[PDB]
């Protein structure tokens, strides 16, 4: 049963389940023929290489709270980047990549940083 | 300890610490609450 | 072969590891892998 | 079995799956050992 959940679940979809199809985030796998069983080869996705960041969950542009759409607050120490949680791509960020949500008062942890809006160049230009 | 510190990233393979706090953001994130709920309740959430 | 024995001991729960917990830090990988493991599971007895 | 994909799946990560983790939306679980079985804290989420 658990084989055939596993042959619906894993090779039919993408499982979901966390150590279902073998240690990490699972891609897919492929079932192979055995004697009185089955083999699978499970592909998982693995973290190779990591470096240390400082985050925090927002940013004030305004004096407003930004978090991000998807992604951590990160910074390289000089600048402040947010990226994805499980390979590393900084990106500047702007209003595109952010959702407002309060103030600066309540936050716990927001830290002063500056925002690009992408419009003002078009006007002003 | 791993699940505290680092996030369900313990079982996939090194463990990455990152703050509890944000941890819960991608938990609520985890149900299709977002983010903002849980700072915005940051210490209610905690006493509770 | 040499002067081998056979050795007891308290067996390694695994190299101990520790995770730098902070406030205000997170660890984000830079590259990772793709890996391929067995997982093998029995099927079916003989139809005695 | 349960209780390892009660580890892998509610501990290691945040479930989906409905009533798995308790009732409510799942946020995360804390194991605690116990004699001859294992005791789960699951925290869960709930609209009030």
């Amino acid at each position: 049963n658990l084989a055939a959940t596993k042959m619906s679940e894993c090779v039919l979809g993408q499982s979901k389940r966390v150590d279902f199809c073998g240690k990490g985030y699972h891609l897919m796998s492929f079932p192979q023929s055995a004697p009185h069983g089955v083999v699978f080869l499970h592909v998982t996705y693995v973290p190779a290489q990591e470096k240390n960041f400082t985050t925090a969950p927002a940013i004030c542009h305004d004096g407003k709270a930004h978090f991000p759409r998807e992604g951590v607050f990160v910074s390289n120490g000089t600048h402040w980047f947010v990226t994805q949680r499980n390979f590393y791509e900084p990106q500047i960020i702007t209003t595109d990549n952010t959702f407002v949500s309060g103030n600066c008062d309540v936050v716990i942890g927001i830290v002063n940083n500056t925002v690009y809006d992408p419009l003002q160049p078009e006007l002003d230009s | 300890a791993g699940t505290i510190t680092s996030g369900w990233t313990f079982g996939a393979g090194a463990a990455l610490q990152i703050p509890f706090a944000m941890q819960m953001a991608y938990r609520f994130n985890g149900i299709g609450v977002t983010q903002n709920v849980l700072y915005e309740n940051q210490k209610l959430i905690a006493n509770q | 072969v040499a002067s081998q024995s056979i050795i007891a001991y308290t067996m390694s729960l695994g190299a101990e590891n520790s995770v730098a917990y902070s406030n205000n830090s997170i660890a984000i990988p830079t590259n990772f892998t793709i890996s391929v493991t067995t997982e093998i599971l029995p099927v079916s007895m003989t139809k005695t």
